[PDB]
């Protein structure tokens, strides 16, 4: 937003590994960094095992 | 290309060096991101402020 890459979490217990948890999350801003610059396309980045 | 300066303790002082430092401020349709802090002020309660 205006040039502001934002970045909101929380931490919820899950029930089913491969599925979400249930009920309302409210999620708060951690990092929101003045940069100036576009994205159009997300990748998420993984780690080797 | 490039020539040195004669920079001595006996020149005048129009050959003596000087340094030259510019803050140029970039304005944009943009987030700003260099701020002057202002001046602060002290806290007062149970007054019109
Ligand atoms: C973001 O979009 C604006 C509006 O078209 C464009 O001027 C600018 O070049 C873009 N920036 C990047 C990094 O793609």
């Amino acid at each position: 937003i205006d040039g502001y890459f934002k970045i909101y979490s929380k931490h919820t217990p899950i029930n089913l590994v491969r599925d979400l948890p249930q009920g309302f999350s409210a999620l708060e801003p951690l990092v929101d960094l003045p940069i100036g610059i576009n994205i159009t396309r997300f990748q998420t980045l993984l780690a080797l095992h | 290309p490039l020539q040195s300066y004669g920079f001595q303790p006996t020149n005048g002082v129009g050959y003596q060096p000087y340094r030259v430092v510019v803050l140029s401020f970039e304005l944009l349709h943009a987030p700003a991101t260099v701020c002057g802090p202002k001046k602060s002020t002290n806290l007062v309660k149970n007054k019109c402020v």
